[PDB]
């Protein structure tokens, strides 16, 4: 079996300057974009990553060519369900890099 | 495939993803809050020829017409302006609490 | 109704639940069966899977950890190899790579199969299928599965239950509709399919 | 080149449009588009409320 | 909002930090054990990776400067060739880079 390792961001509103008007902070004024520099990319927003932090989960393989999956199962996660199920459902909003290397 | 002596079945398998998925949607919070509130109040859109649906709830029936056809013994500038009444909106309560939008309001 | 949804349940299901299937495809038949009236190695093989057609067919049923279902075939424990060591003894014999054309898994075959998931056992139709010896005299034996026909294909019913159960219920029912609520079905393998629930009947 | 692993990148408006948007707001709140009941006397100095 | 967004802050993250891994994929078996026994050379060794599959797999830690990391197997330290090496090696015997896949 693979396995996810999980990296710590820290405080998902780290970085942004913050305004006075908190709205400020929501998309589309502000965003958080996934990316590996090598096509793939993702926008976020903020606000719907479902977590005080941004995590990230990291999942590969060891088949014929490189393959590793870098997905925030918190995006848009309802607060009752559960890391597995998150996990899980994350894989269609992941950065997939696929690049065979 | 799997290599003999078109996808990456490892990664797959290997992390769990087999068969089939059932991913259940809503939409969030802050637009529930929003929608329902405005349903609570305004009910719903419906753009049907029907007769009205004047006394349905416990506590108030909104009631909004186009062109709506009304008749009875009335002399015809007081119906004519019922039509119009109607036809602007108005909102039947079925009890004295009237404006108070809190309560349930449920069918009957 | 905003920009985006919560993702409020999240279900998963497998045709044959923890079983799935390694199907072998070669040119001509590889194995040996018991009681049979005469060796038929290297020989062409036509036969009924789906539609006729001229390649010889194998399976093995597996588990994630490397085990396989106690499977019988008709009345007869089939004695299958555990999918590691038949792989590797199946590439090791030289007779036997030459006349493998593909190999692939799969989660459904085409069958309901008479399966029992907790038990680890799974029972086949002698008519469809046979017991598959293939040996070398220099390398191990392998005990897998020949597909003698599969006419027709059928298919497999799951009942994941009440249509609305997960989403919350509000107040206001509309709010259960498309656009506002939505089930979606994927593979999580590009291939996905958003169901307004309203409409399922 | 050094590109490997995974990049965050954080991005928001130019002080142009946040400078006009937050004095919009700071003067006439925000888009509620909700039945309730209004926001009279929540803030320090002043509420808007239409 | 404006046509364009300030980029403000920027951050990576690498699963393993430092260390990569090379992936090498054979037909058959390379390699000699501590502790043999009996010679595996060209033997095929299916084994689960992922899933079921008869190819054997060869991995390698390195960093860029081209050193690799102490590793230990269990108890015992797997003495590992510098990465250059090894592939001047691999790639040096045909018996066999016709079982590099």
């Amino acid at each position: 079996d693979y396995e996810a390792l999980e990296i710590d961001t820290g405080d998902k509103w780290g970085g942004f300057t913050k305004d006075q008007e908190s709205k400020l902070m929501m998309y589309p004024y502000c965003v958080t974009e996934i990316t590996d520099f090598k096509g793939n990319h993702m926008n976020l927003k903020t606000e719907y990553i479902n977590n005080s932090k941004l995590k990230i989960q990291v999942r590969g393989s060891l088949g014929v060519s490189n393959k590793v999956a870098y997905s925030v199962q918190d995006y848009n996660a309802d607060s009752a369900l559960s890391g597995g199920n998150r996990l899980t459902a994350s894989l269609d909003s992941s950065l997939i890099n696929n690049n065979p290397n | 495939d799997i290599a003999i002596l078109g996808g990456n079945t490892a990664f797959d398998y290997g992390n769990g993803y087999r068969g089939v998925y059932v991913i259940k949607k809503q939409l969030k919070a802050e637009y529930r809050r929003s929608l329902s509130s405005f349903f609570h109040k305004y009910g719903y859109k419906i753009n049907r020829v029907k007769k009205p649906n004047l006394r349905t709830r416990k506590a108030f029936n909104y009631v909004q017409t186009k062109d709506c056809f009304i008749s009875g013994d009335i002399n015809n500038n007081d119906l004519q302006e019922i039509r119009t009444i109607f036809d602007n909106g108005i909102t039947l309560w079925h009890t004295d609490n009237i404006g108070n939008y809190s309560v349930e309001n449920e069918l009957r | 109704y905003g920009s985006e949804y919560d993702i409020v349940s999240v279900e998963n299901h497998k045709p044959y639940d923890d079983m799935m299937f390694l199907v072998i495809i070669s040119k001509s038949i590889m194995h040996g069966t018991p009681g049979e009236e005469e060796s038929r190695l290297n020989d062409i093989n036509a036969s009924l899977n789906g539609m006729p057609q001229p390649l010889c067919y194998y399976i093995h049923p597996f588990y994630k950890d490397g085990k396989v279902p106690k499977t019988y075939i008709g009345d007869n424990n089939a004695n299958l190899s555990p999918i590691v060591n038949m792989l590797t003894n199946i590439f090791s014999q030289k007779s036997a790579v030459n006349d493998i054309v593909n190999m692939y898994v799969t989660d459904y075959i085409g069958l309901k199969l008479d399966y029992k998931n907790g038990d680890k056992e799974l029972k086949l139709d002698k008519d469809m299928f046979e017991q598959a010896g293939i040996a070398d005299d220099k390398h191990g034996n392998v005990d897998t599965i020949f597909v003698k026909k599969i006419p027709d294909y059928e298919a497999l019913e799951i009942d994941t239950g009440d249509k609305w159960g997960g989403f919350t219920k509000d107040q206001e029912s509309k709010l259960m509709m498309y656009p506002y609520c939505v089930t979606e079905i994927t593979d999580f393998k590009g291939n996905h399919m958003n169901l307004k629930t309203e409409y399922i009947n």
